[PDB]
């Protein structure tokens, strides 16, 4: 009886840490608004109407959001799918051309600058012999002076032909659920005070992830998942100042953003079946597009993140907020996409505070670019068509991406600057709970039963 | 901030011998970098993560230690190995230990 | 409502006797009868569900027979941990009516 | 406290509202559902079921022998099973148990077992 | 190989501003950060800052802010994606800043962090 | 019975539990293991990966003493030098992932012992039928 | 289909008897009329409501047979 | 034992050997049979072809007298008119490719005989349990 | 080194006797003992490896028992092809030390 015999059990619940390819699955409600209005409304299996998470018992696994897989997979999938929604659309090959630009008709201030240049140019008609003279409106940030006369050109004339985005398809986010194939499972940590590294005490398996609205936001990540009860800061290594700090707070901050300039879409015929959508007349006043937050909720939430930031640096610490230090446009200013229109808004009015260890609304101006160089590819730029009417959007600032400055030489205070940097910092604020594990059945254990021959 | 302190300063030994340098940190819990720099030359990484040898590194360099106390041991010294050695935590630096031919 | 009568109120037996608790119903509750064990002062814990199936956790001493209106719980080898009030529960139709209570001494 | 622990006031004034709460919990799945039930143990009568409600819906199923005088509510976020018995006289002096009502079935077809365990009660006296 | 080519050593006057270039070649320039470090005699090393050349996101040392500046220029052709140029404009020159400067890159291993700079340039001497 | 509840004992629900708890529910975990323009190629690669794994496990079981059963006794004695822990503490206390990380060194040796015992049982069964 | 058969009482055979009694409340039709007269599609559309219950009964009977076989070998 | 060598008896290593030599090693040859932008489509086609073959062979075995075993006796007598060579010369001398090219004409007949014998064994087993 | 003593040097028996060769070790060689058969003038060929496992090729007459330091080769039904010198080989530690030699007449 003391001599035991081996037994193999198949279907034993035990998993290992693994790296596989999860498959996207959007909701069928977006298929109801059909005909290629966004990406993945036709290239995605429809969701399960009962996402079935199963709460476990007496179990503890160690997680790591920073060496995690499937954030890289989300990045690669969104980049490649973004590239895939440009091949049916039009290349602007006959548009990199000599542009005769003047000032826009406006009461000109010599100290300031007009942000619109009115450019007329030669364009080929649908017929190859006849060419026409057609005019349009652009911003300063898309044209440059080539070297009396004043002739301009597009800024991307010497790197790439800009694929015009299809005006049929839109850029609003829809929730994608990444579902694991058979043999794999997804574990989500339901602990409240979980800083995204180390053993989590209450995990639960699920077949598909929750709603991830994919936002394009460098600083001040939008439409995220709110924290449970308090502000939570997360980093891979706090004393590392080259590692970004993800701040996710509890109550959202409402932010309004608008362009008040009323624009006119005008079609120009490039060739047979080729349409170029330009800006026509500016109906009304020439104003600066901007955004608003509440003063009191911003001051309160900065007090909250100060209260949480003093847990990592001691109590007697002076915390100040200063603006971004410098770089390109979309890493020093916060950039986002308000319904197919790209704003680049100044965040100097927000990170301008100091904090000691004892009805109004902040408005901030923006710039508007039409051509973008998203993910900074070597030969891939993209024009964006103008859209009609006054454009406004309401969003919720959910978190921050901060960076501690290079403190040495007896630093009494510690300052924090905003900075977007890599886009993967945005996606790690949403896949921080989940991990992907491989189910390996067929365990083996001894018992006191030998097989009868 | 973090302050690094190197104990021996100048160490005068003979070739073929062994040697052990020591560094002390103010805040424990992180890794340690060991750098070698010869006389008037480009510096070169000896040890990262306090136990891993870099590229082009012979195994006679052994890094060890924990908490605040870190050791760098060189076994069977060569005349090329008589140089300056630095300890580094994230952006801070020590003042460098000098190895001299006795 | 469906009346449930449990008998006896108390039954006395020595250590190791097979005793029987009889639960009768007024109407067809065909196999919807539960058997519960309640320490005096404590909560009733489950013994038998569906009137013939042994619940995982209690021993094989608690067995159940009967059908329709009449059921009989059976205790083989009566134990000192069997000193408890027993209840038969109807769960066939609303409302939930339970037994009278059977004490073991 | 233990699972299905009933707490609240132990003395109810005459013809006021008895209001008791009970530590309930969610199931192992979001697809699960319980039926939480108030049962009283009287010295005079036997065990008497007071009422209850599904965890899925908000409909209340109770014993009409109390003549619809109960307000059976729940808060799954706050681990609350609540009885608000109204017009409480001395006849409702009893030890109240709150019970979980569910089945343990194994795979998606069959029945496989029912668990109707109870939690330890709270004596409520009305005078 | 990983090559970091600096410019030659330069002699400046107090109150001027020195521009030091750092050309990197032999790897994908958009992925790895660039640090700047200094070496002063009888002071040891002292950290300046870093810049991620993917966007140009920078971070400076606290005691050198207002004086230093970092930019980059990428390689925009589908034939030579590897090389890239980083810059460092150092202003507010004093005679205390006579030192040897280095522009460095971290290693490419998995446990390699950011500060263990594997590859080093040949150094540029600045005398004021 | 009117008023009938249910706990939906789903896929992968006995992780932290003891061995004898998971031994009842393992059948549903074995059941759920199978089913589940470039994106179709990715999902196809994932699906045929899943069936590659399932067929690998079915073949690895089939050369042992059981073809399609889920519980399987063999004729190889449990070497006590592997884990030297007796019946009650491994059948009542220990969890599954702990049991995985306790004997993750002698697994291949156990595989070879099973295969050799099954193959000699094959030759003994073929020779028992030789004289008939 | 192979996995759905394999958790039942037969691994790869095509004919399979089990230890679950046929509940007469399902179809209440005797042996001759279902073995000589009725077609297959008719038999499909006659009991297309209790099929999953039959699946669960087979699975539970096979699993308790597994534990009984493992306990029969326990005393040996 | 210190000083321990090894011959790595690999996949497909008993070709020229006799039948009784290959009968021991056949299990590893059965084990290695399975595992292994347009190029992914080619490798995918090759991989699903390999599992098409493996599943075809498992099904073709399964309708015969054995489900997952590798050695299988049946109740069909060996017709001497096929090859008329006795036990020793075919079990000690002849190789496998020779044995393949000796009876590559009556293979389908042997398949049908196996299938008919297994099906009548199925009906006899079903009728043996009829009276019980 | 580990000394290996094989006994006897020679043993005489008739046709069909079960004989026994005793090989003793000075140290723990627990089951690392080989048994070899050597025709006079010819090379030694293997009989037993790991001191209890019959090698494929030789008959079931050659059996082996023993453990630790002491082992015993056993020949049931002694044959005319068993006229050979037998050797027990240690292979537990360096160096390889072999038996003394057991002649069968
Ligand atoms: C964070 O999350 C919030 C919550 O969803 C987002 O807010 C929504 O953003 C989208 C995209 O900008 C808005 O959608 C657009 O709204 C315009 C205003 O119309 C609204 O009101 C009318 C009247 O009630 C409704 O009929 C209409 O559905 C909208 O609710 C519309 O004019 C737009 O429609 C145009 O484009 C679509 C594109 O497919 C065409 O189909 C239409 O025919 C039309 O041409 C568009 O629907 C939405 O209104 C916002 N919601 C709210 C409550 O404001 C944030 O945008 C998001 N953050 C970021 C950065 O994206
Ligand atoms: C169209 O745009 C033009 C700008 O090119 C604008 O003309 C400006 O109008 C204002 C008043 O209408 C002029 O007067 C100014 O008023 C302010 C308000 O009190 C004063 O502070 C200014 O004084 C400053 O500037 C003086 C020099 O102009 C200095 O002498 C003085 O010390 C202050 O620094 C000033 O008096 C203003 O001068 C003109 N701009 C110019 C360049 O002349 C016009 O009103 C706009 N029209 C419409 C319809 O919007
Ligand atoms: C983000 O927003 C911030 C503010 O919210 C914005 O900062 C401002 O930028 C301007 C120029 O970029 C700064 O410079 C001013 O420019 C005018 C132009 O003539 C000067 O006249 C101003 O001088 C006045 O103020 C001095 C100090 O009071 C006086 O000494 C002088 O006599 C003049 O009265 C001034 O130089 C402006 O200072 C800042 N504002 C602040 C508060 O720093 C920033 O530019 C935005 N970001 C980006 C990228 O544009
Ligand atoms: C910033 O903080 C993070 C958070 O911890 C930190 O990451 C960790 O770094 C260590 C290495 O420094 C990683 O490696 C582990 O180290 C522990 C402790 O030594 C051991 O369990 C393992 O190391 C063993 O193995 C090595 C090689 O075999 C031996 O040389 C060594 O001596 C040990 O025996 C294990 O590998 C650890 O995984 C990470 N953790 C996370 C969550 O990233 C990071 O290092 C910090 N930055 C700096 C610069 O210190
Ligand atoms: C962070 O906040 C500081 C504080 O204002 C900003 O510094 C300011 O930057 C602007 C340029 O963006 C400077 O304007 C200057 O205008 C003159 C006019 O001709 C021009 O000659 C200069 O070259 C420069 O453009 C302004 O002086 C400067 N102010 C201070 C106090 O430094 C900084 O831009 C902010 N950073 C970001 C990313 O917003
Ligand atoms: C941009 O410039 C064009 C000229 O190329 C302007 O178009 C002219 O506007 C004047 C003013 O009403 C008319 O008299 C002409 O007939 C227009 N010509 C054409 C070809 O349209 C245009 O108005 C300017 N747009 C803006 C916004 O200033
Ligand atoms: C038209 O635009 C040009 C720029 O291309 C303006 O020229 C300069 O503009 C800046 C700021 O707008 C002023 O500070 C300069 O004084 C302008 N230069 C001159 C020589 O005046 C120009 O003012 C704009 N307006 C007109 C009517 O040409
Ligand atoms: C559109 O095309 C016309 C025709 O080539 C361009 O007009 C010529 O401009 C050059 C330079 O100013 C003159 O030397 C020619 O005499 C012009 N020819 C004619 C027929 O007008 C014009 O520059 C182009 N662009 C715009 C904006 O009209
Ligand atoms: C995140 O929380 C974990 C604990 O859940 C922290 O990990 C421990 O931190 C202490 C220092 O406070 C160390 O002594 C332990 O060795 C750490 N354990 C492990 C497994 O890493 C971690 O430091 C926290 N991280 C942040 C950024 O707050
Ligand atoms: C932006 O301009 C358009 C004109 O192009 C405005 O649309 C007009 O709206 C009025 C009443 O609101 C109607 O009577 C006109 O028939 C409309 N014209 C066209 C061409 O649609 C539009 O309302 C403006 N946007 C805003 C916010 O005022
Ligand atoms: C941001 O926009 C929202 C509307 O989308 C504003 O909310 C309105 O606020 C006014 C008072 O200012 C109320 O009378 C309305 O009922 C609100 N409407 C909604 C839909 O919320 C909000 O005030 C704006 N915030 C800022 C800072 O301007
Ligand atoms: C800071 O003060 C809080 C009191 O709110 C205390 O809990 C905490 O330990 C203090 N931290 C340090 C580093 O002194
Ligand atoms: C920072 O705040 C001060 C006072 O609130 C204000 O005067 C200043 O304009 C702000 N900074 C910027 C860059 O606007
Ligand atoms: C394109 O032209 C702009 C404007 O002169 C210049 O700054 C940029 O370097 C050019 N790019 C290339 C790749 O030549």
């Amino acid at each position: 009886a003391e001599n035991l015999w081996v037994t193999v059990y198949y279907g034993v619940p035990v998993w290992k840490d693994a790296e596989t390819t999860l498959f996207c699955a959007s909701d069928a409600k977006a298929y109801e608004t059909e005909k290629h209005n966004v990406w993945a409304t036709h290239a995605c299996v429809p969701t399960d109407p009962n996402p079935q998470e199963i709460h476990l018992e007496n179990v503890t696994e160690e997680f790591n959001m920073w060496k995690n897989n499937m954030v890289e997979q989300m990045h690669t999938d969104i980049i490649s799918l973004w590239d895939q929604s440009l091949k049916p659309c039009v290349k602007l090959t006959p548009l990199c051309v000599t542009l005769q630009c003047t000032n826009v008709t406006n009461n000109i201030t010599d100290d300031m600058r007009g942000e619109l240049k009115n450019c007329s140019f030669n364009m080929t008609t649908e017929l190859r012999d006849k060419k026409q003279k057609v005019y349009s409106l652009f911003y300063r940030l898309d044209v440059v002076q080539i070297n009396s006369n004043k002739e301009y050109r597009l800024i991307n004339c010497n790197t790439s032909a800009c694929t015009q985005a299809c005006p049929k398809v839109s850029f609003e986010p829809i929730p994608i659920h990444y579902c694991a194939p058979a043999g794999f499972a997804i574990l989500k940590c339901k602990d409240k005070k979980f800083n995204g590294t180390g053993p989590c005490p209450s995990v639960s398996t699920v077949q598909c992830t929750h709603g991830i609205k994919p936002v394009v936001s460098t600083q001040l990540l939008l439409n995220g998942s709110l924290a449970e009860e308090e502000v939570m800061i997360r980093s891979e290594n706090i004393t590392n100042n080259a590692k970004n700090i993800l701040v996710q707070f509890n109550t959202p901050v409402q932010i309004n953003c608008t362009r008040p300039n009323n624009n006119t879409r005008k079609s120009i015929r490039i060739g047979p079946g080729q349409a170029f959508y330009a800006t026509g007349d500016i109906i009304g006043d020439i104003r600066q597009a901007h955004c608003n937050v509440s003063k009191a909720t911003w001051n309160e939430t900065l007090g909250k993140v100060v209260k949480q930031l003093r847990k990592h640096f001691g109590n007697n610490t002076i915390i100040r907020f200063a603006n971004s230090s410098g770089g390109d446009l979309e890493v020093t200013t916060h950039s986002f996409n308000c319904g197919g229109e790209f704003f680049y808004c100044n965040t100097s009015g927000l990170f301008n505070s100091t904090w000691i260890s004892n009805n109004d609304s902040i408005t901030l101006p923006c710039r508007i670019k039409q051509i973008i160089n998203m993910w900074q590819r070597i030969g891939q730029c993209m024009y964006a068509p103008p859209i009609q009417g006054v454009i406004r959007c309401v969003s919720n600032i959910t978190g921050l991406i901060l960076t501690r400055d290079g403190g040495s030489t007896n630093s009494t205070t510690e300052t924090f600057r905003p900075g977007g940097g890599d886009m993967r910092d945005n996606w790690r604020s949403e896949l921080y709970k989940y991990k992907v594990v491989k189910i390996e059945p067929l365990g083996v254990a001894p018992t006191r039963c030998k097989r009868r021959v | 901030e973090i302050v690094l302190t190197q104990s021996p300063g100048i160490l005068s030994l003979s070739p073929g011998e062994t040697a052990t340098l020591f560094c002390k940190a103010s805040q424990g819990g992180n890794a340690m970098t060991w750098y070698q720099k010869r006389r008037g030359q480009v510096p070169r990484l000896l040890i990262y993560d306090t136990s891993r040898r870099a590229s082009g590194v012979p195994d006679r360099f052994v890094g060890s230690g924990s908490g605040t106390d870190f050791f760098l041991t060189i076994n069977k010294l060569d005349r090329e190995d008589f140089a300056v050695y630095y300890c580094q935590q994230f952006e801070f630096f020590g003042l460098g230990s000098e190895l001299e031919v006795h | 409502d469906i009346q449930m009568t449990q008998s006896p109120s108390s039954l006395s037996a020595s250590i190791g006797d097979r005793v029987t608790v009889t639960c009768r119903a007024s109407q067809g509750i065909d196999k919807d009868l539960s058997w519960f064990q309640q320490k005096p002062g404590k909560a009733p814990t489950l013994l038998i569900y569906t009137a013939s199936t042994l619940q995982t956790g209690v021993s094989s001493r608690f067995s159940g027979s009967g059908s329709g209106t009449d059921f009989s719980l059976t205790i083989n080898n009566l134990q000192p941990e069997d000193v408890a009030t027993y209840f038969c529960q109807q769960d066939f139709s609303f409302p939930l009516t339970f037994g009278g209570g059977t004490k073991v001494d | 406290q233990v699972q299905l622990q009933v707490s609240g006031p132990g003395v109810v004034r005459p013809s006021e509202t008895l209001s008791l709460t009970c530590e309930v919990s969610s199931g192992s799945t979001s697809r699960d559902f319980f039926y939480w039930s108030w049962v009283r143990q009287t010295p005079g009568k036997g065990l008497e079921w007071i009422g209850g409600m599904y965890s899925n819906s908000e409909e209340t199923n109770h014993n009409p022998s109390l003549k619809s005088r109960v307000i059976i509510s729940k808060d799954t976020s706050k681990n609350e099973f609540s009885l608000r018995l109204t017009s409480v006289t001395a006849a409702d002096t009893a030890v109240y148990f709150c019970s979980s009502r569910a089945k343990i079935y194994y795979s998606a077809s069959y029945s496989g077992g029912r668990i109707d365990v109870w939690g330890p009660g709270l004596l409520v006296t009305v005078s | 190989q990983v090559q970091l080519v600096q410019s030659g050593a330069v002699i400046k006057t107090p109150g001027s501003s020195v521009k030091i270039s750092c050309r990197a070649s032999g790897y994908n320039f958009r992925d790895y950060s660039i640090h700047w470090v200094r070496l002063i005699p009888d002071k040891g090393f002292e950290w300046i800052g870093w810049i991620k050349p993917l966007w140009g996101a920078v971070s400076y040392a606290r005691q050198l802010q207002g004086r230093v500046s970092m930019t980059r220029q990428l390689s925009q052709d589908p034939d030579d994606p590897d090389w890239g140029v980083a810059y460092m404009e150092f202003s507010g020159l004093t005679p205390a800043d006579t030192a040897e400067y280095f522009c460095v890159r971290r290693g490419s291993c998995d446990y390699c962090g950011d500060f263990p700079w594997q590859y080093w340039g040949q150094g540029t001497v600045v005398v004021v | 019975a009117v008023g009938i509840g249910a706990v939906f004992l789903g896929f992968l629900g006995a992780a932290g539990s003891t061995m004898g708890a998971a031994s009842m529910t393992l059948t549903v975990q074995a059941r759920n293991l199978l089913s589940g323009t470039v994106w179709g190629i990715k999902q196809l690669q994932a699906r045929v990966l899943a069936v590659e794994r399932y067929l690998r496990d079915q073949q690895l079981l089939g050369i042992w003493g059981c073809s399609g059963k889920l519980i399987c006794c063999t004729n190889v004695p449990w070497n006590s030098s592997w884990s030297n822990r007796n019946l009650s503490e491994i059948w009542d206390n220990m969890t599954w992932l702990q049991w995985d990380k306790e004997i993750s060194n002698y697994t291949q040796i156990i595989y070879g012992l099973l295969e050799e015992s099954q193959n000699q049982q094959e030759k003994n069964e073929q020779d028992l039928l030789a004289l008939d």
